[PDB]
DNA sequence: TTGTTGGGGTT
RNA sequence: CCCGCUUAAUUCAUUCAGAUCUGUAAUAGAACUGUCAUUCAACCCCAAAAGUGCUGAUAUAACCUUCACCAAUUAGGUUCAAAUAAGUGGUAAUGCGGGACAAAAGACUAUCGACAUUUGAUACACUAUUUAUCAAUGGAUGUCUUAUUUU
């Protein structure tokens, strides 16, 4: 119907883009909400408790703002029972930056 | 009553099952859910495939089915693509008609296979309904319903839905089966007699070796404990010791010795085997004679197996009566026919069980429950019998003598000594490597026929004369990985010459394979008769002596290389087939499955790629049917291609290296193709069509150069001429004679049996012996020169008869078995020559007449095994016929429901359907009157039926002939009012009735029917 | 460590071989489609009974050890496996059908599955079985598959069967792609 | 011998009219349990006067159906071994059982008592089994496994449960139960006069 | 005759390039460097509130590319739900509309919405990046094919 | 289904229709006019076509088409023959059920042709009838080829690797040798 | 390491 | 008819294969050892699922009648019951002993909750099983007397 396109960036890349819509997934940090991405954590919009229990995770898609600061307007977790890797996600995600695959993720 | 009909329409039986709620052409399907309106317009073919379509659904769903106007039905996928939607959605389910040679991966289907009714399946009239219906609706009205498509003159094509082959279909103690049949056909003998020297008798010969080779009896799971063991291993010790005293030759001396005159045989046999020139001849036959007229009688070897039992086994392992017992029904053990057995059963139902002695009891079971202990000492008892007759009886029988039967007697049994059978044996060796086999070794065999086809195996009955050889092919090679005998490598072949055999009777000579092809050929001549005014009539019959092996691999295959009627690639169907059985229509009870209405068929095809005029290749099957009844087909994926290459090689083995071994001696044939292969009955008629088609042009014009009416048929061997014109008969036997003179066979016995007398001097025939007679005896036939009118030839002696019905009954399921026992006894034969054209109405009569008088004494031997079961103690058939004369009362209900039965099939046997009814009424009740007089007549002088059964057996016929009398007195009346147009067969029957006077009384027809 | 390789590798490697070579390899493709037509199981004897000669009423009895057995049912399926590329018809033995009969219904022993089999098949109670089949379907695994190239009836013909069957890991089938990928773009 | 044959058929015709037959009627039964009312001729073996007229075994048969084959009432034929006149001629240890479920029937303690072996009259109401025996070493014969040495218990076993029994009864309630049998006969004993009075 | 796994951005692209550029033979199969009728992605898979549609059962799929409109089916003889929904629907209905991402395989026909074949739930974020790599190395996979 | 078409023995059928058509051929232009022969020999024209016989139809799968350059490919077991066909029409007669791949049908009649191509002869093959069986889709792995449109190099490929195809190369040498030595 | 009854005719 | 008891004598013969021995003229004779194999021929054709119009007539019919077994031939009665008969052909028999309750009965205060049935229900069984318990029911079982070995 309407096409909400948020791409995937790295954590530099949120300060490299300086405004712009895009998801970032990551894991949940334990101590309003503020997620650890890889070390370093970032904060957002959503509320910290209210996110449910068994989830260890986190995605969201929204604006992002200066840095260390995102804004969530759309929110989904999961149960992940698994270490999740950062290192292959890292190569995805600069692969969908090159030249040969950029006509696979986004157009133009 | 429901009497059968001639014609019908699927739509009504289908309507008539029980497990289906609805059935209708696919129009008023679509008429009723909306999807569709009357006043449309499509082309004359779609509109015919809508009516006589026909869909039938096991739950009523037109609401399911109710067009909502919500979304249209627009199309724009495949037929393919949809019904691949269809098997998608079927998942799991395995048996479905369209899930025929495909196999679903995924969300995709993949076809692997041939299923030649796709061709309907995609076709464009389902391409239209596709069209009407929308996918959202097919891709379910394939699967909800069953779908059949009229695609031939009656019989339906199934092509969707679920196939009928799946409406066609706490455990307990079996007790075992005595293993008579190995007893037959031995061949061995050594030095001293007794048992083989594997059986466990001799292994290696206390106790310990017992157990060594008796792993199968003693640790059975019946013995309960330890105990019960020990004391049976002990009892089969001493059966070993007290069988290892007794002089065998000895015992065989004094009650079945062989003959006072032995040496005298042994010496002539002895000569005839040394003397290299060819010795005589009637020095043989009676040699032969003198051979066979040597063997034992029941009796003796009765009191020989008495008396090696006797002393064999001790008293105690049986007990004191049931010992008795067992050695009482050891003679009718002996005395048995070829094809029967003898059950546990019938040894146990007439035992005591506490008789025995060294039973023992764990829990002391017997006073409290003494049922549970009856049941599990019967489950000793049997196998205590079984023992006993498996490893003392049967292996006696074995090794000492040799059990067979001879060719013309019929299906008894015979017991010859083992010296006068080697005899017969060297005696025939010789005899028979000079006329057609020879002695062969191994290396004048090739090798890749060594590897490929399998050997053979020859067995020897006893004929008056001499002997007569069977050839069996049975074996597979265990070895070089064969997994086929000959018949099951040349079944291709035989679909092919079959395919061909449905030919020969119009195409390459004079030939017929049946009795559809022989009364056809029946009702064509004597319309010719009676055409031109029924004149005297003369005939001749003849048979070639030994066919199969007379005909040469040279002109053999020339022949078959060089006709056309072979075409040179062909393709193979399987299919499955469900036809009308004789069942009338129940007119509507909560249980009428398809079984109880049609029968299923499992047959192949060999259909030819080119554009042949009879289209299997858009039908997938090729039927005839006798008239107008309903059958279904449903194809199968497992086709095959076979070609004349392939054919040719066949010929080329089964014609060239034929090895059959005989006694560990291998042999080999010199010139013809051997006797017993399913292909032989074809190729020999193919052949000698060839030669009797070049020698008769004379025949196909005689008819219109001179006008005489003459016809002339063939089996296998046995020719038959019937004409007119007595030169056209004696140029035939000439130029028969020619040929057989030219391409090289001989007559059997010069048994020219013809009718009229000629000199034998004036063609070089005189060596012909004629034997004239008046009634034309072809194969089991009586064709009256007079009327010319057919019946068959019944055996007249209750022995003779008798020596010819294998009595097999289990107290099952008595009603049924005996039942159809009975039913087919009665249409075995008649079914065929009651073709009303050939007989008239007395005619018909006088061959039910005969029929019944012989059906009867065929079954009256299992009457008497009935009679011989007490039908008081088993519930099954005392809850529905009572507690005292049970017996009498079941046999009565058998038998007046297998005559009501017979009675309704030959009443539509002779007639259409468009006769009155009173006609049909009348000739019911006479055939069944005539059928229950025979019985009574026959049943009134007997023992046991004499008090009780008659009486019911009187009131039954009585009825029948007063309701014989009420029809025959109120159809006059029926008549009186005019409101029938009498035709000429309608006419025939009233002019047949009232002529016999069938108001009174029976009298006047016996007389008329009686004389044989 | 092991070599893994996608299914169109494994029918070239196959289809392109000399009669009598096996050979296994190591797949992340996934199971579907346990066919039913055919039987379901077959007899054994513990010191591998080559024959348990066939009675009715439910006798048996072993001539490969010389004892009374209670016959043993093995049950072998027919299923495919596939993957992004490509199709493969494999059968599936006794140990690994039970560990699949395992992993959806942990009720089944290891030895209960053929036992479950053979009574559901008698007793009249197959929609279980079919629905106990149909809930395997596109269960994601780790196969290492053998292929044998033989010959029967005198025509040849090839065959994949089944060896191990383990369940996966992610984080492995990621770094694999990710090497092919590399190695692709580096040429 | 001819003039024995004569003797013997007039002996046979005497001795088989049943006018002396059944005011003697020894033979009589026999004739009657025959075959077909055709006894052998061994059956005339047996007497005395036939003996000493005497003076093997198918030489005598032979000569008696010769002696018999000139009679009006016998008949031979046949050869047959058995003859017949052609005219009809018509005209103190005992226990009890308690702790039982109440609610138990018959045959469950019946047969859990009949396990043992030999026979006993039980009597059963709620609970009270009073169960007699016929000899008085029965008790020692099933002492051993009634009085349970395994459990030391005289346990016996019905429908799923473990009843008591007694070892031995008080000889009070031994002779109302005495009175008990007897009264029972005595009751039999009126019932059946009074049938054979109240017609 | 085979399944590419792509994202809805892709799925996108074909349907536009295609529904706007007509000349191609007629074979109902797409064209992305071949013929081609399935097709796998993972996605957020929620339900769309649709306007009394008893036939059918619309779904959506929004994506970190974009969103396409799915289509699903129901048993006629009685319109209950298959397995692959009802799990889904038990198990978001539990954890209070917490919806999850899925596995589908879904088959594409021109000229009639998408329709959709069955789907899993995930519970683990690597099965993204596998699935980004697969479609990377699928895409070569036919590139260098056709050339 | 492999068993059902490779016991057509197709190749049988070649080499008997091929002797057929040498024969007939140079049976029928035994003139020698070494004129009116010259005036024959034009290139890339037809000369003589040689519509096989009525028993020789075999059957088989097709696994690829292409139109405009006439090609259709068919199979059996391990050999796949790449001929052609006279038009579209062709297809349009032959009632197919979904698509021109992967069906299994009956050749009514085919033909050989004698073409003329650079310094040779040619010898070309044409189906001019058919009709589709039946629907079979399996991926059949057929080892070895044989193109009927790529002169002696269309055949002697993958020679030595089957007697059968041997012979069948040694006969089509001898064809076009015995060709080029009668009419030159 | 997988792939059940017995008639009638003819030889 | 039923029941108990009872049935002997050196070989009538010794294929096929092997190894010996004696003599041998191409033969003969003597002693010995080893020993069923997957045991079922094929073709054509025909049938092959779980209910009487319970049954009034034609004495010119139906039954009944005879000393082993059964079956095919002769004579006499008989009208819904029963009567004694005569030939012929095929299967079957060693001898020894045993065969007065015989019924209209009465008496038995003989026996009897452990009698004895006959109906029910409940249990264990069933492919043609000879049972147990309870209930109701009343008679059941042995003797004497109308009784004398030419039995
Ligand atoms: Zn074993």
């Amino acid at each position: 119907q309407e096409q909400v396109m948020y791409p995937r960036i790295l954590f530099e890349q949120m300060a490299q883009f300086r405004g712009k819509k895009v998801t970032v997934v990551g894991n949940v940090c334990n101590e309003s909400l503020v997620i650890e991405f890889g070390q370093h954590v970032v904060i957002d919009n959503y509320r910290r408790v209210d996110l449910n229990n068994t989830t260890k995770f986190v995605e969201i898609r929204g604006v992002v703002l200066n840095q260390n600061i995102v804004s969530c307007e759309e929110l989904t977790e999961f149960e992940q029972k698994d270490p999740f890797d950062f290192d292959t996600y890292s190569k995805l995600i600069h692969l969908s930056q090159s030249d040969k695959l950029s006509s696979l993720f986004t157009d133009q | 009553k429901q009497m059968l009909t001639r014609k019908e329409d699927l739509l009504t039986v289908l309507k008539q099952i029980s497990a289906l709620k609805y059935v209708s052409n696919l129009y008023e399907f679509l008429l009723a859910t909306e999807k569709i309106v009357q006043t449309s317009e499509l082309d004359t073919q779609f509109q015919e495939f809508l009516t006589t379509t026909i869909i039938a659904s096991e739950q009523n769903l037109v609401e399911n089915y109710k067009q909502k106007y919500n979304q249209p039905n627009f199309s724009q996928l495949t037929i393919k693509q949809v019904i691949d939607d269809s098997i998608i959605l079927l998942g799991n389910k395995q048996n479905y008609v369209q899930q025929i040679g495909t196999t679903t991966i995924g969300f995709y289907v993949e076809y692997e296979n041939i299923n030649l009714s796709r061709q309907t399946l995609y076709s464009s009239n389902f391409r239209n309904l596709l069209n009407i219906f929308g996918e959202e609706d097919f891709k379910y009205f394939l699967i909800d319903f069953l779908v059949f498509t009229k695609v031939e003159q009656n019989g339906y094509l199934q092509v969707a839905g679920v196939c009928l082959n799946q409406y066609f279909s706490e455990n307990q103690y079996i007790y075992p089966e005595i293993q008579r049949s190995q007893i037959f056909y031995c061949n061995h003998m050594g030095r001293e007699p007794g048992v083989f020297k594997s059986s466990f008798f001799n292994y290696s010969e206390p106790q310990t070796i017992i157990k060594k080779t008796l792993l199968k009896e003693y640790q059975s799971k019946n013995f309960s404990c330890q105990e019960e063991r020990d004391l049976f291993l002990e009892f089969t010790e001493k059966i070993v010791q007290n069988f290892h005293n007794i002089n065998f030759n000895y015992l065989l001396k004094k009650f079945c010795k062989l003959p006072e005159n032995y040496q005298s045989l042994k010496s002539q046999v002895k000569q005839i085997v040394q003397s290299e020139n060819k010795a005589n001849q009637q020095s043989c036959e009676n040699l032969f004679n003198s051979l066979y007229d040597t063997e034992i009688s029941y009796k003796q070897i009765t009191n020989f197996l008495r008396q090696i039992i006797q002393n064999c086994v001790p008293n105690q392992l049986l007990g004191k009566k049931n010992f008795k017992v067992f050695l009482e029904k050891l003679y009718e053990f002996v005395q048995m026919k070829r094809f029967e057995n003898q059950k546990v059963l019938d040894y146990i139902c007439f035992m005591d069980v506490f008789d025995v002695e060294w039973f023992v009891d764990l829990k002391n079971q017997k006073f409290t429950q003494k049922r549970k202990y009856i049941s599990d000492k019967r489950k000793i008892l049997g196998d205590l019998i079984v023992f006993i007759i498996n490893k003392i009886v049967i292996p006696v029988l074995r090794y000492n003598f040799y059990i067979t039967e001879k060719h013309k007697e019929g299906s008894q049994i015979f017991y010859y000594r083992k010296p006068i059978w080697k005899l017969v044996s060297k005696l025939t060796i010789v005899k028979l490597e000079e006329e057609n086999l020879e002695k062969v070794e191994e290396k004048l065999i090739p090798e890749d026929s060594f590897q490929k086809y399998p050997q053979g195996k020859l067995r020897i009955i006893p004929k008056k004369g001499s002997f007569r050889p069977i050839m069996t092919f049975l074996r597979k090679d265990k070895q070089k990985n064969i997994k086929l005998n000959l018949n099951q490598i040349l079944m291709d072949s035989q679909l092919v010459f079959r395919n061909l055999k449905d030919m020969l009777g119009q195409k390459i000579g004079y030939s017929v394979f049946d009795n559809k092809q022989i009364s056809e050929k029946f009702a064509q001549f004597i319309e010719k008769w009676k055409n031109k005014g029924r004149p005297q009539l003369y005939y001749v019959t003849l048979d070639i002596k030994k066919c199969y092996d007379s005909i040469d691999q040279m002109k053999l295959l020339n022949f078959f290389n060089q006709s056309d009627l072979i075409q040179d690639t062909y393709f193979i169907n399987k299919y499955l087939l469900f036809q009308r059985n004789k069942r009338p229509l129940l007119q509507i009870m909560d249980n009428i499955n398809f079984p109880y209405y049609f029968n299923l068929k499992e047959r192949q095809i060999a259909y030819s790629l080119y554009d042949d005029d009879d289209q299997i290749l858009q039908k997938g099957f090729k039927e005839i049917q006798s008239d107008d009844r309903p059958f279904i087909v449903i194809n199968q994926d497992k086709p095959r291609c076979i070609t004349k290459d392939i054919i040719h090689n066949h010929l080329k083995h089964i014609s060239q290296y034929n090895v059959i071994s005989f006694n560990k001696v291998k042999f080999r044939q010199k010139r013809g193709i051997p006797q017993g292969l399913n292909i032989s009955g074809v190729l020999c008629s193919f052949y000698f069509g060839k030669l009797e088609e070049e020698y008769t042009q004379f025949l196909k014009n005689a008819e219109q150069v001179n006008g005489s009416i003459n016809l002339l048929m063939r089996l296998t061997d046995d020719y038959l001429f019937i004409s007119d014109s007595q030169q056209n008969a004696l140029n035939l036997i000439v130029q028969l004679q020619n040929c057989a003179n030219n391409n090289g066979f001989m007559f059997n016995d010069q048994k020219i049996t013809t009718n009229f007398q000629f000199p034998q001097e004036d063609y070089n025939l005189e060596h012909f012996k004629i034997s004239v007679q008046n009634e034309c005896q072809w194969i089991g036939k009586s064709i009256d020169m007079n009327t010319l009118e057919i019946k068959s030839i019944q055996k007249q002696t209750q022995q003779e008869i008798n020596q010819t019905i294998n009595v097999a009954i289990s107290i099952k399921n008595l009603k049924s078995q005996l039942k159809n026992k009975l039913r087919s006894l009665f249409l075995n034969q008649l079914i065929d020559y009651f073709n009303p054209n050939i007989n008239s109405f007395e005619g018909l009569c006088r061959q039910l007449y005969h029929h019944s008088k012989a059906t009867v004494m065929k079954f009256y031997p299992f009457m008497t095994k009935l009679f011989q079961i007490d039908l008081k103690k088993s519930k099954q058939y005392s809850v529905q016929y009572g507690k005292e004369n049970t017996n009498e009362n079941f046999l009565k209900d058998i038998l007046y429901y297998t005559v009501e039965d017979v009675c309704k099939i030959l009443c539509y046997l002779q007639f259409e359907d468009e006769i009155n009814s009173n006609i049909k009424e009348i000739f019911k009740n006479l055939y069944s009157w005539i059928m229950w007089d025979i019985i009574v007549s026959y049943l009134k002088k007997k023992k046991q039926f004499k008090g009780y059964l008659n009486k019911l057996l009187q009131k039954i016929r009585k009825s029948r002939f007063f309701y014989l009398k009420e029809g025959c007195k109120s159809l006059q009346l029926i008549l009186s009012q005019q409101k029938y147009q009498l035709n000429k067969k309608e006419l025939e029957a009233i002019e047949f009735i009232d002529l016999n006077n069938l108001i009174q009384d029976i009298k006047t027809l016996i007389p008329k029917i009686s004389a044989k | 460590q092991r070599i893994y390789s996608s299914i169109e590798e494994i029918i070239q490697q196959a289809q392109a071989s000399e009669i009598g070579q096996k050979k296994e390899f190591y797949v992340y493709g996934n199971l579907v489609s346990i066919q039913m037509k055919n039987k379901l199981y077959y007899y054994r004897c513990t010191c591998q009974g080559k024959s348990v000669l066939k009675y009715h009423g439910d006798s048996f009895f072993c001539e490969s050890c010389q004892q009374f057995i209670n016959p043993q049912v093995h049950l072998m399926l027919r299923a495919f496996v596939q993957d992004s590329t490509g199709t493969i018809p494999v059968m599936i033995f006794d140990q690994q059908s039970s560990q699949l009969i395992n992993q959806i219904d942990p009720s089944i022993h290891v030895q209960e599955a053929g036992q479950y089999v053979k009574n559901c098949i008698e007793n009249g109670q197959e929609e279980i079985i079919r629905q106990l089949f149909s809930k395997l379907d596109f269960a994601r695994f780790i196969f290492e598959i053998q292929f044998e190239n033989k010959e029967f009836n005198n025509e040849q013909e090839i065959a994949y069967k089944v060896l191990k069957i383990e369940k996966e890991n992610i984080k492995e089938e990621s770094k694999y792609l990710l090497k092919k990928l590399e190695h692709l773009i580096n040429n | 011998e001819l003039d024995i044959k004569e003797s013997l058929k007039l002996q046979m015709e005497y001795y088989f009219c049943d006018t002396n037959l059944t005011h003697d009627s020894y033979l009589r039964g026999i004739i009657s349990k025959s075959p077909k009312n055709c006894v052998d001729i061994k059956v005339f073996l047996k007497f005395n006067k036939i003996q000493q007229i005497l003076k093997s075994k198918k030489d005598l048969i032979h000569l008696i159906r010769d002696s018999l084959k000139e009679s009006k009432i016998l008949k031979v034929k046949m050869d047959s071994l058995k003859v017949k006149r052609r005219f009809p001629f018509n005209l103190n240890c005992l226990i009890k059982i308690i702790n039982i479920p109440q609610g138990t029937l018959k045959a469950e303690v019946v047969l859990a008592v009949r396990h043992l072996g030999y026979e006993f009259y039980c009597d059963y109401i709620d609970g009270q089994a009073m169960i007699r025996f016929q000899n008085s070493d029965e008790q020692r014969l099933a002492i051993q496994k009634l009085l349970n040495h395994n459990n030391n218990k005289l346990q016996i076993e019905i429908r799923g449960q473990i009843c008591d029994v007694i070892s031995t009864i008080p000889e009070d309630e031994e002779k109302n139960y005495w009175n008990y049998i007897k009264f029972k006969k005595n009751e039999f004993r009126k019932f059946f006069f009074m049938k054979k009075q109240q017609k | 005759q085979i399944t590419v796994p792509l994202n809805c951005f892709m799925i996108n692209q074909i349907v536009k390039a295609a529904k706007e550029n007509p000349q191609a033979h007629s074979g109902n199969h797409y064209e992305w460097y071949g013929a081609f009728e399935n097709a796998i992605i993972t996605a957020k898979f929620e339900f769309l509130q649709s306007i009394n549609d008893s036939p059918k059962i619309m779904g959506k799929l929004s994506d970190s590319t974009g969103c396409i409109e799915v289509v699903i089916q129901k048993s006629k003889m009685s319109d209950e739900l298959p397995e692959f929904v009802q799990a889904y629907e038990i198990e978001l209905q539990n954890n209070g509309n917490r919806h999850k991402y899925v596995r589908a395989m879904l088959k594409m026909r021109k000229n009639a919405q998408i329709q959709l074949l069955y789907f899993s739930i995930v519970n683990d974020a690597n099965e993204i990046s596998r699935h980004g790599l697969d479609l990377c190395l699928r895409y070569l996979q036919r590139k260098h094919g056709i050339e | 289904m492999k068993l059902l078409l490779q016991n057509q023995n197709i190749f049988q059928k070649l080499k008997n229709t091929l002797n057929g058509c040498i024969k007939k051929f140079y049976d029928t232009y035994q003139d020698l006019e070494q004129m009116q022969k010259f005036e024959m020999i034009v290139e890339d024209k037809l000369l003589f076509r040689y519509s096989c016989s009525q028993s020789e139809m075999f059957s088989a799968q097709i696994q690829a088409h292409y139109l405009e350059k006439r090609v259709l490919q068919l199979t059996d077991g391990n050999v796949k023959y790449i001929v052609n066909f006279r038009d579209k029409g062709v297809l349009d007669k032959a009632n197919f059920f979904d698509t021109p791949n992967n069906s299994l049908v009956i050749i009514r009649q085919w033909s050989y042709e004698i073409y003329y191509t650079k310094n040779t002869f040619q010898i070309n093959l044409v189906i001019d009838e058919m009709r589709c069986i039946d629907i079979i889709t399996t991926i059949f792995y057929c080892k070895l080829e044989l193109d009927f449109t790529q002169g002696i190099k269309g055949i002697s490929k993958s020679s030595s690797f089957s007697n059968q195809i041997y012979e069948y190369s040694a006969q089509y040498y001898k064809a076009i040798q015995l060709l080029k030595k009668l009419l030159i």
